[PDB]
C-alpha cells in the first residue's frame, strides 16, 4: 500500500486521482491521508511506528527530519532534475543532500471582496 | 398613482378586450385599503367609489381570488392587488409583472392592514416541545425560511439575517412602501366579529342589497 | 468606475440620447477653446496662451456636468420623452452659458491676476464696472447654475417616479432619493444669491459682495440646509 | 488590430468616455483644417492648397495621439474619476495646442520651403524673429509635448495601481510597466529642451539650436536614458 500524508488544506482528492492512475498502470493502492498536526505527528510516528511512505509539507520542517534521520536521500536522474527550476532544488537540500522533491512555491496574499471593497488598502 | 383615474383606464382597456383591475372583492382584506384611504366620511367615500366601479360594469360583482389571479396571470387584466405569496404563480406564467405602491384615493394613500404571519402551538397538543424545536431550530432559520420563500414568498421576513436579501428585492421595497402607508392589525379578540361585519357589508353593497350609509350602520353595531 | 456597490447599472449599453449628449458636451469644451482666433504671429501666439487658465476653469466645470450626466444615464438607463425633454433643457442651458463662461473665466482671471500680482492689464476692455452690471453678472450665472442642478434634481425624481418600472431595490431607492436632495441642495446656493441680488437690500456693491460670498461658503451653507431638514 | 497576443482587451465594447474622446479628436483634426477661410476666388483657392503640407503634419501628429488613446482604452477599458480626470487633462492639452500647431506647422513649412528652394515667400508675416520669441517657441511646444506623454504615463500607472481590480496577468503587468517607462522616456526629450531653453546657458540663438537639436536626436537620447536605468 502506498500511503501519503498531506495537509487537509491541500488538493488530496486531486492527489488521489493521480494515485488512482498509478494503480491502473502498476497495481499498487494509493491512499491519501490528512491527519491533524501532521508536521509534529510525522516525526513521532515515523521514528517509532511505520507512518507514511511519503510526507508532504513546506520545505522548512524537512531539515529537522533530515537531522533526526527520518528522510531517505533523494537520488533523481539528470533528465528529471532538469524538469524543475534549479532554485526549488536548493530549498529541499540539507548538508549537500537532496531530502525531498519540490512541488510548488507558496506565499500568502491579500484576498479581498471587490464588491464590498473595490479599492482595497 | 390614483384610484380615480382607473375608470378612464378601464374604458381605454375594455376597447382592447382587457380589464384594468381585478382583485378579490369577497374577502374584505383586499377592499379595506381603498375603504380606509381617507379615514365615518372616509369609509363612506371609499366604499361608494368601490360600488361605483361595479355599478359602471368595470369590476364584476362576484370577483373572487381564483378568477382575479387567473385573469391577471392569463393576461386578461392590467392590474391586481395581492400579497407576497402571489408572485411565485405570476413568475410561473409568462407575464412581465411589477409590484408598486397602492393607488391614492382623494389625494391621501390607501391604508392596507399589515399582517404578521405567525406560528402558534395548540394548547391541547402533547407535542409542544417537539413543535418548539421545529419552529426554532428548523423553520425560523436562514435555511428554513429560504425553503418556504422559494415555494411562495413570505414577504418581509422577521429574521434579522435576511435584511440584505430583502433589501435587494424590488417587490419587497413596494411591500414595505405599502406597509408604512398602512398599519398593523390589533390582535384583540373582537377582530373576528369586526372582519365578519366588514365582509358582509362589502358583499351586500357590491351585490346591490343594502345602501352604503346602511352598511356602516349595521357594521358599527 | 461605479459610485455604489449595491447599484445595478441599467445603462451599460450606449444609446442615442447618450451619444447625442456626449457630442454636445464635446462640442461645448471644444468650441469654447477653438472659437478663439488663429494665431498669425508670435504676438497672437503668446496672447492665446494667456487664455489657458480661463479655459482650464471652463473645461473643469463642463466635464463635471458631463460626469453627473454619465452617472445618471449609467444608473437608470432612461430613454423616455420626459427624460429626453429635461435632458434637452440641460444641454440647452449648457449651450447658452458656454461663451458667457469664457467671458466670466477671462474676467475673473484678470481680477485674480491683479490680486496675486502676476499681471497688471486693464479691465476697461470688459465694459463699465457699474453696480447694475455686476448685479446682472451674479443674477446671470446664478440663474445658470441653479437651472443645471435643478434639472439634475428633476431627472433623479423622474427616475424615482418610475422606480417600479426600473425595478429599483431599497438601496437603489435610497441613492435616487439622496441624489435629488443632493442636487436641490446644490441649486439652493445660486438661488439664494440670485434672490438676494434681485431684491438688493443695500442698493450698492455690498449686495454683490454677499451674493458672491455665498459661493465661498458653499459647503457650510449646504450643511446648514441639510441639518435643518434632519433636525425638524 | 491589437498590439500584444498575451493581452486580453477589456475595452472591446464602446463607452461614453471613448465616444466623447473620439468626438474631441475628430473636432481637433477637422477644425484645424476647416477653421480656414472659404475660398471666394481662384487666388484664395491656390492659397488654401499651400496649407495642405502644414495640415498634413498636424493631422499626422493628432491621429498618433488618438491611436495611443484608442490602444489605452482598448487594453484596460477604464472608466473611473481619476481616469476621467487625466483624460480631460489630455484632451484639454490637445485642444489648447490645436491652433498653435497650425501656426508652427505653417512657420516650419516656410523655413523648410526656403531651405529646399521650393518657395521664397517672406517670414516677416510671423512677427519679430527675436531670441525671446524663438526661446518661447521651444518652451511652448516642448511643454505641450511633455504634458501629453506625461499624462499617458500617468494613465498607464493608474491602470498599474488597479492591476488586481482589472485582473492583469504577468504578461499584462509587464506591458503596463513597459508602457509607463515608454511614455516617461518620450516626455524626457521635450522636458530636457524646455529646461535648457529656460535656463539659457549661452544667452543667444545657440540655446535654441541645441534645444531644437534634441528632437533630431530623439531615438538616440531615448536609448541613452533607457540604457542608464538598465546599467545601474
Ligand atoms: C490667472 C492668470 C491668467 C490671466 C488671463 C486673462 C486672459 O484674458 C483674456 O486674454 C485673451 C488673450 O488672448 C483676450 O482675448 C483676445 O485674444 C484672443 C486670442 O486668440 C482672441 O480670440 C479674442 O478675439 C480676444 O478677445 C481676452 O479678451 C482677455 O480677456
Ligand atoms: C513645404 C511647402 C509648403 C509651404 C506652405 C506654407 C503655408 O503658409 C501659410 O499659407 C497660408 C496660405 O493659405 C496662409 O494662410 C492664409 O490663408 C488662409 C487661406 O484660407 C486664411 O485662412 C488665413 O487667414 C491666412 O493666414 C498662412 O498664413 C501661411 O503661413
Ligand atoms: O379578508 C379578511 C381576512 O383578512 C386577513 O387574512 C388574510 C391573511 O392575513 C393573508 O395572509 C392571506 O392569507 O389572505 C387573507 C385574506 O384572504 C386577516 O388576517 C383575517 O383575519 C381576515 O379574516
Ligand atoms: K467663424
Ligand atoms: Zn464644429
Amino acid at each position: 500500500k502506498l500511503v501519503i500524508w498531506i495537509n487537509g488544506d491541500k488538493g488530496y482528492n486531486g492527489l488521489a486521482e493521480v494515485g488512482k492512475k498509478f494503480e491502473k498502470d502498476t497495481g499498487i493502492k494509493v491512499t491519501v491521508e490528512h491527519p491533524d498536526k501532521l508536521e509534529e505527528k510525522f516525526p513521532q510516528v515515523a521514528a517509532t511506528g511505520d507512518g507514511p511512505d511519503i510526507i508532504f509539507w513546506a520545505h522548512d520542517r524537512f531539515g529537522g527530519y533530515a537531522q533526526s534521520g527520518l528522510l531517505a536521500e533523494i537520488t533523481p536522474d539528470k533528465a528529471f532534475q532538469d524538469k524543475l527550476y534549479p532554485f526549488t532544488w536548493d530549498a529541499v537540500r540539507y548538508n549537500g543532500k537532496l531530502i525531498a522533491y519540490p512541488i510548488a512555491v507558496e506565499a500568502l496574499s491579500l484576498i479581498y471582496n471587490k464588491d464590498l471593497l473595490p479599492n482595497p488598502p | 398613482k390614483t384610484w380615480e383615474e382607473i375608470p378612464a383606464l378601464d374604458k381605454e382597456l375594455k376597447a382592447k378586450g382587457k380589464s384594468a383591475l381585478m382583485f378579490n372583492l369577497q374577502e374584505p382584506y383586499f377592499t379595506w385599503p381603498l375603504i380606509a384611504a381617507d379615514g365615518n366620511a372616509g369609509a363612506k367615500a371609499g366604499l361608494t367609489f368601490l360600488v361605483d366601479l361595479i355599478k359602471n360594469k368595470h369590476m364584476n360583482a362576484d370577483t373572487d381570488y381564483s378568477i382575479a389571479e387567473a385573469a391577471f396571470n392569463k393576461g386578461e387584466t392590467a392590474m391586481t392587488i395581492n400579497g407576497p405569496w402571489a408572485w411565485s404563480n405570476i413568475d410561473t406564467s409568462k407575464v412581465n409583472y411589477g409590484v408598486t405602491v397602492l393607488p391614492t384615493f382623494k389625494g391621501q394613500p390607501s391604508k392596507p392592514f399589515v399582517g404578521v404571519l405567525s406560528a402558534g402551538i395548540n394548547a391541547a397538543s402533547p407535542n409542544k416541545e417537539l413543535a418548539k424545536e421545529f419552529l426554532e431550530n428548523y423553520l425560523l432559520t436562514d435555511e428554513g425560511l429560504e425553503a418556504v420563500n422559494k415555494d411562495k414568498p413570505l414577504g418581509a421576513v422577521a429574521l434579522k439575517s435576511y435584511e440584505e436579501e430583502l433589501a435587494k428585492d424590488p417587490r419587497i421595497a413596494a411591500t414595505m412602501e405599502n406597509a408604512q402607508k398602512g398599519e398593523i392589525m390589533p390582535n384583540i379578540p373582537q377582530m373576528s366579529a369586526f372582519w365578519y361585519a366588514v365582509r358582509t357589508a362589502v358583499i351586500n353593497a357590491a351585490s346591490g342589497r343594502q345602501t352604503v350609509d346602511e352598511a356602516l350602520k349595521d357594521a358599527q353595531t | 468606475v461605479g459610485l455604489n456597490p449595491n447599484f445595478s447599472f441599467r445603462g451599460k449599453q450606449q444609446t442615442r440620447i447618450e451619444t447625442f449628449s456626449d457630442a454636445v458636451f464635446a462640442l461645448a469644451i471644444t468650441l469654447l477653446v477653438l472659437s478663439s482666433t488663429i494665431p498669425e504671429t508670435f504676438e497672437d501666439l503668446w496672447a492665446s496662451m494667456r487664455d489657458v487658465i480661463p479655459f482650464a476653469i471652463c473645461v473643469a466645470l463642463i466635464i463635471v456636468i458631463w460626469y453627473q450626466h454619465y452617472i445618471f444615464f449609467l444608473k437608470y438607463g432612461l430613454q423616455d420623452k420626459v427624460t429626453i425633454l429635461l435632458n434637452t433643457i440641460l444641454l440647452f442651458v449648457l449651450l447658452v452659458y458656454v461663451y458667457p463662461l469664457k467671458f466670466l473665466a477671462r474676467f475673473l482671471s484678470e481680477i485674480y491676476g491683479g490680486i496675486f500680482g502676476i499681471i497688471e492689464t486693464d479691465l476697461s476692455r470688459f465694459g463699465e464696472y457699474s453696480h447694475q452690471n455686476l448685479k446682472l453678472l451674479m443674477v446671470n450665472y446664478g440663474l445658470g447654475a441653479f437651472a443645471i442642478f435643478l434639472v439634475f434634481s428633476l431627472m433623479y425624481w423622474r427616475a424615482y417616479k418610475m422606480k417600479s418600472l426600473l425595478d429599483l431595490n431599497s438601496y437603489e431607492i435610497f441613492d435616487t432619493k439622496s441624489s435629488i436632495i443632493a442636487n436641490l441642495l446644490m441649486c439652493s446656493v445660486p438661488l439664494l444669491s440670485l434672490i438676494i441680488t434681485l431684491i438688493d437690500p443695500w442698493g450698492n456693491f455690498r449686495t454683490t459682495i454677499l451674493s458672491g460670498f455665498l459661493y465661498f461658503l458653499y459647503v457650510p451653507i449646504m450643511i446648514v440646509f441639510g441639518r435643518i431638514t434632519s433636525k425638524k
